[PDB]
């Protein structure tokens, strides 16, 4: 997941997403569309929230 | 494929046409509206026994014919956020009570919602409202700054964070009654078009609300938001779609009437070509319409489609409001002229659910543009 | 071929931008501006020891500064029919004892042009409004539909037929005095904008004025009109350039300060460029207003130059009072904004002096185009 | 009211993507496409055992899919005059055996529509092509100025007076072999875009066909010509739909990839926000586009719908070609850029079928402006 | 504040007027060209015996006869980057033996500007072209993409990076002969338009040139780019006003004689009314370019008055160029018609001396905007 | 049928409608809409001909 | 003059100019400016008056 | 000069301004107008230079 730096942002795995800025409302959707194509994954609506979006490391655990 | 209503959508949307001429804030309307069953268009029964549980198509079809031939486009606005940024938000994300007990009497009561601030317009990622929770309940503290319903509103849809370092999933959406303690609300502003939708400052100085008022789970007020937004830039923009056909239709039988040197002014093509670009756009954003409405019961992501309708729509019903003026000459700058509402309102709908700019960003996104 | 203005058309200029904040209809204002001199800028001394006798370039200049510094738009419109369209063809047309008896206080009383009638507006080939002679008065009948000043007029400068076999050439020009039995005025009309200028319908029920009210030969009025059309076409929408570069102003201070996630709005090119745009838009509108000016103190023919600033500068100014809310959000739809009178007052401006439309017919006409 | 194509429909429109890349005159690629099917598409079986009989739905919606895979659009734009403004002709208003003679290797010989002159183009109302019946024979005389196919063509359908006096009636449709004596064609002309699809004058000389060539009855010319129109309008402007797709898929591709400053030029909201444009424009095209072909298929007056197309398509097609250009930088002006063939062929797009302003003038028609 | 020409003014402009009908890559009207003076417009008889030490206004407006009166645009087009991309900067920043080894040929030999590289387009702010000085010598690296003039160049003006940590000063500019050995140049780029300005690639593979071919200090390349690029927006663009006008007088012309209907197409408003605009936008355009030239010999900052007419006049190009075509129909979109060359041209200059985005990035500059 | 006149043109039954082009391509469309308004007769495809829109008389015997 | 009939009509030396509508507001600019060009006469002010432009006759006469 | 931090910037007197790229081409116009209203110093074009724009202090140093 350097496509988080290099799509969204243009970092590691305890850089805090939520709180310094870089998930937000659009971001998510381009993350979101990310985990399909590359991990098959359709992140349900109910688990988006701040444990699972903290960082990378927590997203990659999710997924 | 097919542009075909059902016989009960064609008797629906006949009704509503013929409902238009049946019409401070002019209550007796809105309540000729609610017995209609203008706010219960998208409830489902099971809470409100006037709902109609109509699909989003229905629903937009009849919203589109009240447009046409409802006047007072200002009131069919405040309706809609009533019904779209409020009703919708709470049948969705809230609790089965709350939905029992507020419902009811909003599909048939006033609620208004309330996101925007002094400093947060389009961008709404950093807001100042507070909710501290405290045992069973939330503290609210904060102002909201352009409340449409604001002064009349029994109900506000309260957007704020509740945890500043969880950001974009920060904030918590809320349902404060009026009658809260705390609240108090300024007098309507004094704006360019649509009257009959107040517009308010609305202060919450530690509105203390119980936590089954909170609509969803804490933190999730950003995305229930956008969905909010998804239900009104989709549906409250049909008003509007309906309000240019009239447009046009009074711009047609105008351009026949009117003469200028024993011809009428229709056979000037700066005339009539500009009437002929009022209906391709009015076809167009129409089109944009029903197409947005569609994908929204489709389970897929609809947020392109139905910023692209917006946009059109909005941008055309300004569009329309010129040309409209234009077309009637001195006639239609005057008030008497019953024209120039348009251009007012329409200056209007370019702005709320979001600029044009907005739109635009949104739909960069769902392209696919970094 | 430069574009300096000499040190004394800069101090004017600045005395203009300076008069702005010394400011039903506001007699008072109206009054601070004969004080001033703006009735009395295009006037000789010969005619009002008041009067200026500026050429057309310091006129429109002084104009545009008023424009800039004054909000009333409105007054400075209304203070304009009545110098261009009313004492222009006085000076120009006029008696020598006519001139010495009405331009004193025309240059410090109040004119209103009268030419639009029910049936006559963009073509006012065939008026209905008549004037028969008997011995030495005329008797005029008939209404006109939308005078500016009509209710605070103490003059009329009335267009009549007084021979409808000669066509074109057919048309007498008058100036109806106030106090001649048989004129009553309806209440001022409820409009879009521009509520400082009056506009009246104003019926003529058999009025008998002496002949020497009458401006030119018999025959003549048609371009008696043209002629002072010409004057309102060029200097009065000097008013709308000053008035645009405000806007432009306005919304750069605005998108320098307003602030949307810890930036300014400005550093979106959405906004950014939309202002660019702005002043695209005024500069090129400046600039032809100014050569339109310059020709018309040339003799050649220069109504191609007029009636494209008039177009240019009226389009201009509806795209800016748009643009200006657009850049101000909610704000800008807000009367206390302080920017939504731009587009009410400039979609008034691309119908009086004549639609756009037929600006670009006499356009079309200039160029060679059968 | 749905959006929903049919499996079978999604088959096929993937199909034509699929076929794109497959690909003076290229013959080569011309019976590529008719072994795909692409003449047949709206013929029945009756008349041609590789016919498809598909409704006008299925037909725009495979072309579509052909315009946004197949590079040539030139070579997509022949075979739909020679389908849609020969064929359909044909089909519709052809004797039995003329129509089993002809059709089967039209659906598979090369077909041109030829109606303009020197002096008749918008209008074609008066027309100097001639045709005087001689016993069982028609002898035609004329020249035919801008006839696409003209070089290739073994038939024409050919447009003449056949009577003077009954004007609007007084003209017949006729299929004029190549190899009918007379016959005479120039040079294909260089022009703006569109190479693949050429463009000749066609001299007929004394031509002498029998009775059994002409379509329909006699004088019924100007109302077969309207309908191929409603046939050429509506269908082959499909391809410019899926041109447009191409040309907003690589701008976003291209947006996504070329950086200015270490960032990419889709975060430009110049650029960005134009793409966006693009988008809107092309989703508001393609609807209407299907509602043009969905009313057509209705027994409905659908002439508006399908004047409404094709101006939103041509019209867009040629903002599409500018806003490539600019999205693309210099890149996009160099030919390897593969960019710059829109704006030439979209140029043509907003003339051929009747310019832009003659659509307007259908479009105001059938909105019932006199 | 006046528009007038002098005696001397016209007569060099009816003189450019007359010099257009005396006309790979045509040398022999470049030498003609020559001869007339064109290149030696703005340079001083102290350094060329054939030098005219004309002003910006008289410069201008005798390129502006040019451009109207000659239909090669492009061979003007090359001319013009000569002159104002590459003789002005060497006029003002080069050494006095450099300005006369140099510009007697030039002011009658031919240069070429080099800036853009395959990752610097609208970013000059990063140039991996490199400069390392050795000795008295400085050694150029790196490839530059879109050369006007490379293949007919006998000198370039390359800019190159000398120090990447003094950015926006890290660069300088050198004039760097061809026969310098390290040069190579690829074929004439195949573009959409402007055939006779050569655009080539050239290749600097370890190219030694003495101190004394640089363009003033040391990193002071990037001002001395911007500084050309004052005299290339400003002076290059006064072709295409020349042009427009042409433009404009071929389809008055054409309005008036091509009858549809035995009626002139000129008597449709949606024809004359398009005509009138490009009038409009001609006049505007015009007049942005003569206010930029005469702000620039006034020492003040002239940016904001020179990018506004580079946009203006570019974009009324692409306008003048798809009306030309419309006004003609298909007599405009065949290459016979001599019409379709201006959008072709046209749209090459919404981007060369930097796109109509990154005019209105210095314009929002100029106006204050962060 | 003053509608010919007013609508159409802004004459009486002999006037030739198609031979002087009050009739054309885009009057007959506002002609057969008027026709089925006010007589409530949609006139077929094959009886559109020179015969029966000679002029207002042989128009009206179709009607 | 065949010019008021192909310029500006697309009549005789007795067709009334004025009365029937021929020369408007436009059609003046155009007459006075064919007057400059094929006859080098510049109509002055003083002189457009219904006497001289009544017709054809009366117009060449003051020419 | 939070100038620089605020209007050009939305850092202190050793932060490089020219090679983190801080003035560029349009940053620079607002600098130097600043300069003169604030200071009343233009800047002639030949002291724009690496010396003294290296930073704040270099920059100060000039005015
Ligand atoms: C009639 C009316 C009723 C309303 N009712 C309600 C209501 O009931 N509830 C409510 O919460 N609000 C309401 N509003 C406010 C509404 O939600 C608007 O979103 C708000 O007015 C827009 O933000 P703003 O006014 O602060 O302008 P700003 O957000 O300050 O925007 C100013 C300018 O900057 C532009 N801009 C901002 N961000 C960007 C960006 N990222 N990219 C490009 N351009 C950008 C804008 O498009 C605009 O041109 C209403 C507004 C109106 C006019
Ligand atoms: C604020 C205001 C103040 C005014 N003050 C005065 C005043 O003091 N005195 C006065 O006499 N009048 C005044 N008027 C009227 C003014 O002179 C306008 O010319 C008049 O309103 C325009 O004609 P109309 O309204 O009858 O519209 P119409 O002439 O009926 O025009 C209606 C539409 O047809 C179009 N049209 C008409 N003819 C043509 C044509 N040949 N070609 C193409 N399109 C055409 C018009 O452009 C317009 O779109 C004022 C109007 C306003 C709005
Ligand atoms: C690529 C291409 C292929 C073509 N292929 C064919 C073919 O196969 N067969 C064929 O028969 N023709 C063909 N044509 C011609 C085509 O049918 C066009 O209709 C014709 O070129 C348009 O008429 P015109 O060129 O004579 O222009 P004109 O009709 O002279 O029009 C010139 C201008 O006047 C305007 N104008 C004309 N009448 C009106 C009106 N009533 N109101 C307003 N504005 C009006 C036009 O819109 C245009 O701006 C083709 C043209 C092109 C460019
Ligand atoms: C006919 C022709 C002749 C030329 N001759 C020369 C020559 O002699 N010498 C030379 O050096 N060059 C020359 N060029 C190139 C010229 O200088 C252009 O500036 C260059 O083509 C533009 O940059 P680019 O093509 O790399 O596009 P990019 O810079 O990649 O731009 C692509 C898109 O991004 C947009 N964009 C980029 N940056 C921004 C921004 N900050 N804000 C908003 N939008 C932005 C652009 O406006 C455009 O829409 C020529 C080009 C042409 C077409
Ligand atoms: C960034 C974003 C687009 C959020 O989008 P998202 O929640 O879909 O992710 C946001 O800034 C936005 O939607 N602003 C619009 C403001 C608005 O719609 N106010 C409406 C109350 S009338
Ligand atoms: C007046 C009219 C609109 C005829 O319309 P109609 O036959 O529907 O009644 C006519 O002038 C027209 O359609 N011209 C278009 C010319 C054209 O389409 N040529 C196409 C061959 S490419
Ligand atoms: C035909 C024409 C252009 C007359 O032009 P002319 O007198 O210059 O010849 C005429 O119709 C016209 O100017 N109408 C404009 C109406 C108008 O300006 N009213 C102003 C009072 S606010
Ligand atoms: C940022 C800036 C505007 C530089 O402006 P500046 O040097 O005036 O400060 C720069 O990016 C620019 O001007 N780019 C334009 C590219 C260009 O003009 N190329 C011309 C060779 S044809």
């Amino acid at each position: 997941i350097h496509f988080i730096n290099n799509d969204l942002l243009e970092l590691d795995q305890n850089t805090p997403l939520l709180e310094l800025g870089i998930l937000d409302s659009l971001s998510m959707v381009l993350l979101l569309a990310h985990i399909d194509q590359q991990y098959g994954v359709k992140i349900p609506e109910h688990e988006i929230n701040p444990e699972h979006f903290e960082n990378v490391a927590t997203l990659a655990a999710l997924i | 494929m097919n542009f075909e209503w059902t016989h009960e959508q064609a008797e629906l949307f006949e009704h509503a046409l013929r409902f238009g001429k049946e019409l401070g804030f002019p209550r007796d309307n809105w309540n000729a509206l609610g017995d209609f069953g203008y706010f219960g268009l998208p409830i489902p029964e099971k809470y409100a026994k006037d709902g109609s549980g109509f699909d989003i198509l229905t629903t937009i079809k009849i919203i589109e014919g009240l447009g046409q031939s409802c006047t007072d486009t200002g009131l069919l606005f405040a309706g809609a956020a009533h019904t779209f940024a409020c009703s919708m938000p709470i049948l969705e994300h809230g609790s089965e009570t709350l939905k029992h007990q507020l419902l009811p009497d909003l599909a048939t009561k006033i609620a208004a919602n309330a996101i925007s601030e002094a400093s947060a317009g389009s961008d709404i990622s950093n807001l100042a409202t507070t909710a501290q929770k405290e045992g069973d309940y939330y503290v609210l503290n904060g102002g909201k700054s352009y409340v449409t319903n604001g002064s009349i509103a029994d109900y506000y849809v309260v957007y704020a964070t509740t945890n500043k370092k969880h950001g974009y999933l920060g904030q918590t959406a809320f349902v404060v009654p009026r009658n809260t303690p705390g609240i108090s609300v300024g007098n309507d502003y004094h704006k360019l078009g649509l009257r009959s939708a107040p517009l308010n400052q609305v202060f919450f100085d530690n509105c203390t609300i119980h936590k089954d008022y909170a609509l969803g789970r804490e933190g999730q007020g950003a995305r229930i938001f956008a969905a909010s937004m998804d239900w009104e830039r989709c549906c409250l923009f049909a008003i509007f779609v309906g309000a240019m056909q009239r447009d046009l239709n009074q711009c047609i039988e105008y351009a026949n009437t009117r003469m200028q040197g024993d011809k009428t002014i229709s056979r000037f093509q700066a005339v009539s070509h500009r009437i002929a670009d009022m209906g391709v756009r009015l076809e167009s954003a129409r089109l944009m319409l029903y197409y947005a409405a569609w994908q929204k019961s489709q389970d897929v992501d609809n947020t392109k489609a139905v910023a692209m309708s917006k946009l059109a729509i909005s941008e055309a019903f300004v569009q329309s409001g010129i040309d409209s003026i234009r077309v009637h000459g001195a006639l239609g700058y005057l008030d008497e002229g019953r024209v120039n509402n348009s251009i007012k309102d329409a200056l209007g709908s370019v702005l709320f659910s979001g600029t044009s700019d907005i739109q635009r960003e949104l739909i960069c996104n769902r392209l696919g543009l970094l």
